[PDB]
C-alpha cells in the first residue's frame, strides 16, 4: 500500500522560511501524472489548497500564496517537498501532503504536521502523575491519568504502555493557558482490582523539543501518617 | 477562484437517520466535486470522487447525487462511527477550493457523567503549582457545568476545561476541567470542591477533598 509521511520543523520564526518534505513509500513519483500537492488547515477553520507538482515540474500555485510557495520533485530520494517564504502567524496552521491521481482527486494524505509561527522558542513539557484514589473510583472502575503541562508548540502525543492500552483511554485536547503554553490531560479508566497489581505507564512525546518522558502512575501514597504492615 | 458554500453547518442527527447535506458552487462544474470525511485529529478521508462514485472502502450508506452547481451528499443509516466533519472539494480549475465544513453530531438519550477528582501530584509541588483536576466521563450531552469551590468560596477565572470528541462506539463525551492555583494558594485552604451540573443528574453532583 502506498503511504505518505510528512516532516519538518514545527516551529518557523515570522518574516522566514518554511521547509517541508513529504516521502512516498510503498510506491514511485513516477506514474505518469499523478498530482502530488500540499493543503493547509488553520485550526478551528477550513481546508486551503496550495498547489501542486507533477512529473514534468510544472506548477500550479494558489494565487495568494503565489511569489511565496516553491514545491519540488526528488526523483532519486522519492520526496517532494514545500517551501513557503515570509511567514506571518496568518500561516500557523497543519499542512497536509496528498497526491491528486486518476479519478477526482486526493485519494491518499499524510499524517499532517502542525506549523506554529511564533518568534517564541521550544518548551518541553512536565509530566505529572493524575494518581488513582479512594477519590477517584466511582462505584466498579477507577480513573487515573497523566497531566502533560506548560509545553510549546504543539503537538504531543501520550501512549499507555508502548501502546498496550487501548481501551478505555482518553486523551483530551490541549488548551492555551492564561500564560502562553499549551496543557491537555491523558486518562485512562480501570476497574478498581487491578489497582495495587497492574502497572500503569504513560509515554508522553514532544517532537518540537525532542523529548521523550515515561512517567509511572502508582496509586495514591498518602503520607500524612498511617500505621503499616510488615 | 471557484467559491463553495456548504449548509448546514452544524447538525445532530440520530443513529440510523437520514442525513442530507448541501452543497453549492458559484458556477457549474460539471461532475468534478469529491467528498472528504475528516474526524478531529485525523487527516480527511476520500469517500466520493466525480460526484456520486465511491471510493474503494467506503461504505455502501454514503451517497452523493447532483451535477453542475447544486450537490448534495447523503447518509443513508448514520452510524455512531460516521461522527466526523464533511467537506466539498471542486476538481474543475484551479484554484482548488473546499467548501466552509458540515459538523455533523450525534444525537443520543441522556448519559449521567461519573466525577472524578484528582488533587495536584507531589512531583508538581516542588515546582511551585498546584493543579486540581476534575474529569468527567463516558455523559451526553455535550453541555455541562463544572463550578469549582474551594473552602465553600465559589471560584472562577483560573480555570480551563477541554471536552474529547463523540466516542466511535457508544456517542458519548468526556470533559476535563483544570484549576491551577500557586501552591501558597493551594496550602492556604483546606476545602476544594468540583459541582457538575448536568440534564443526566437530578440534582448537582459534587466530589470534593479537603487536604491542601
Amino acid at each position: 500500500q502506498v503511504q505518505l509521511q510528512e516532516s519538518g520543523p514545527g516551529l518557523v520564526k515570522p518574516s522566514e522560511t518554511l521547509s517541508l518534505t513529504c516521502t512516498v513509500s510503498g510506491g514511485s513519483v513516477s506514474s505518469g501524472s499523478y498530482y502530488w500537492s500540499w493543503i493547509r488547515q488553520p485550526p478551528g477553520k477550513g481546508l486551503e489548497w496550495i498547489g501542486y507538482i507533477y512529473y514534468s515540474g510544472s506548477t500550479n500555485y494558489n494565487p495568494s500564496l503565489k511569489s511565496r510557495v516553491t514545491i519540488s520533485v526528488d526523483t532519486s530520494k522519492n520526496q517532494f517537498s514545500l517551501k513557503l517564504s515570509s511567514v506571518t502567524a496568518a500561516d500557523t496552521a497543519v499542512y497536509y501532503c496528498a497526491r491528486e491521481g486518476k479519478n477526482g482527486a486526493f485519494d491518499i494524505w499524510g499524517q499532517g504536521t502542525m506549523v506554529t509561527v511564533s518568534s517564541a522558542s521550544t518548551k518541553g513539557p512536565s509530566v505529572f502523575p493524575l494518581a488513582p484514589s479512594s477519590k477517584s473510583t466511582s462505584g466498579g472502575t477507577a480513573a487515573l491519568g497523566c497531566l502533560v503541562k506548560d509545553y510549546f508548540p504543539e503537538p504531543v502525543t501520550v501512549s499507555w504502555n508502548s501502546g498496550a492500552l487501548t481501551s478505555g483511554v482518553h486523551t483530551f485536547p490541549a488548551v492555551l493557558q492564561s500564560s502562553g503554553l499549551y496543557s491537555l490531560s491523558s486518562v485512562v479508566t480501570v476497574p478498581s482490582s487491578s489497582l495495587g497489581t497492574q502497572t500503569y505507564i504513560c509515554n508522553v512525546n514532544h517532537k518540537p523539543s525532542n523529548t521523550k518522558v515515561d512517567k509511572k502512575v502508582e496509586p495514591k501514597s498518602c503520607d500524612k501518617t498511617s500505621h503499616h504492615h510488615h | 477562484d471557484i467559491q463553495m458554500t456548504q449548509s448546514p453547518s452544524s447538525l445532530s442527527a440520530s443513529v440510523g437517520d437520514r442525513v442530507t447535506i448541501t452543497c453549492r458552487a458559484s458556477q457549474s462544474i460539471s461532475s468534478y466535486l469529491n467528498w472528504y470525511q475528516q474526524k478531529p485529529g485525523k487527516a480527511p478521508k476520500l469517500l466520493i470522487y466525480a460526484a456520486s462514485s465511491l471510493q474503494s472502502g467506503v461504505p455502501s450508506r454514503f451517497s452523493g447525487s447532483g451535477s453542475g452547481t447544486d450537490f448534495t451528499l447523503t447518509i443513508s443509516s448514520l452510524q455512531p462511527e460516521d461522527f466526523a466533519t464533511y467537506y466539498c472539494q471542486q476538481s474543475y480549475s484551479t484554484p482548488l477550493t473546499f467548501g466552509g465544513g458540515t459538523k455533523v453530531e450525534i444525537k443520543r438519550t441522556v448519559a449521567a457523567p461519573s466525577v472524578f477528582i484528582f488533587p495536584p501530584s507531589d512531583e508538581q509541588l516542588k515546582s511551585g503549582t498546584a493543579s486540581v483536576v476534575c474529569l468527567l466521563n463516558n455523559f451526553y450531552p455535550r453541555e455541562a457545568k463544572v463550578q469549582w469551590k474551594v473552602d465553600n468560596a465559589l471560584q472562577s477565572g483560573n480555570s480551563q476545561e477541554s471536552v474529547t470528541e463523540q466516542d466511535s462506539k457508544d456517542s458519548t463525551y468526556s470533559l476535563s476541567s483544570t484549576l491551577t492555583l500557586s501552591k501558597a494558594d493551594y496550602e492556604k485552604h483546606k476545602l476544594y470542591a468540583c459541582e457538575v451540573t448536568h440534564q443526566g443528574l437530578s440534582s448537582p453532583v459534587t466530589k470534593s477533598f479537603n487536604r491542601g
